[PDB]
């Protein structure tokens, strides 16, 4: 199924796929810790459920057994929320866009010792706005981080496969020589290893947030990495 | 709960 | 400096840089830890000398060195470790005299985890045919990579670097697309040992909150990952 | 430090 699709079609079927940009409840009167960690999660966990239908809909998933797309998620989810949050953040040198309603520069990250996470986010969002990562792109990386975070931990390599053939075709339409296409594949794709770096320290951040006081899907979220 | 809404 | 150099020519610099597979002395917890901290610290002499052999390094100024040196380390004697065991499978070999199976990572508490990733990744590349070449590229990849984002330069070099695996792949008569799904597979494999790193750096450091001792270059190498 | 030394 997933196989027999073409690169034009691998890119609608995920561009169609994009979930839709959530608010928070930020309040700009209501001045705190509690207060902004419990707008971060509580955002994340409505994105958590958006996430979990674009997963659906991610060409190869569905092919899987429950357990496996259980693990696969488990593994990704909050290196997913991170390459969505630093995408949207991209024409904001200097802030995140947790929504279009709260554009938070570091300094409000001292709210909480979140301003490391922070500043690796900042880094990455300008990263990403040198290399003038594209819309088409971006979804490709937030597919193969999906399907690659828990692979290790053969039919999703193969699926893992034809996404690259896609970056590539990406590549080759908007005009790079083909020593162009394999070093700008090899840039994107170790940015996810920076991605898979801030992720694991967000894990300990976000642990140590619960054990000196979270919802349910989230604290399920985070509970799965023990 | 993934589990579930999956 | 760096960038004049062939692709043949980076191979050849890079093989040679390659540091030599040490002895462990000749099993509880802390006699095992023992031995593996004490193998551990002296192959990091030994890296901090490859490191200085890696072209494009000794155009860094000290301190950008010290940093990705501190944000690496552990990586990079990792994708070791994983290097030399490729051919034992089921088993890590620590050096030549020391070949450990997975029953005895339960010797150490929150170790048997790490062995089994450790045991996945080696088992990955056993199973892509990694050859030489393309692991003394990966190693390089790792270090300049590991911390650039935390520059133009370590930048130029790393697409240097990605042309010298192309131009591998080449040589060995895989087709064009194969050699970008090959350079796709080998780079987010990378993302799974940034993972390890992370979980053996957390389990490093309980250890010294514990009591085997931690001194010298090892302590000083963990203490950096603050 | 150490790391230093080494380095040169």
């Amino acid at each position: 199924l997933a196989l027999s699709l073409t690169a034009d079609q691998m890119v609608s079927a995920l561009l169609d796929a994009e979930p839709p940009i959530l608010y928070s409840e930020y309040d700009p009167t209501r001045p705190s810790e509690a207060s902004m960690m419990g707008l971060l999660t509580n955002l994340a966990d409505r994105e958590l459920v958006h996430m979990i239908n674009w997963a659906k809909r991610v060409p190869g998933f569905v092919d899987l057994t429950l357990h496996d797309q259980v693990h696969l998620l488990e593994c990704a989810w909050l290196e997913i929320l991170m390459i969505g949050l630093v995408w949207r953040s991209m024409e904001h040198p200097g802030k995140l866009l947790f929504a279009p309603n709260l554009l938070l520069d570091r300094n409000q990250g001292k709210c909480v010792g979140m301003v490391e996470i922070f500043d690796m986010l900042l880094a990455t969002s300008s990263r990403f706005r040198m290399m003038n990562l594209q819309g088409e792109e971006f979804v490709c990386l937030k597919s193969i981080i999906l399907l690659n975070s828990g692979v290790y931990t053969d039919h999703i390599h193969r699926v893992l496969d034809k996404i690259t053939d896609t970056l590539i075709h990406l590549m080759a339409k908007a005009g790079l020589t083909l020593q162009q296409q394999h070093q700008r594949l090899a840039q994107l794709l170790l940015i996810l290893s920076h991605i898979r770096h801030m992720s694991n320290k967000g894990m300990e951040h976000l642990y140590s947030m619960k054990c000196k006081n979270l919802y349910g899907l989230l604290l399920e979220m985070l509970d799965a990495h023990r | 709960i993934l589990h579930r809404l999956l």
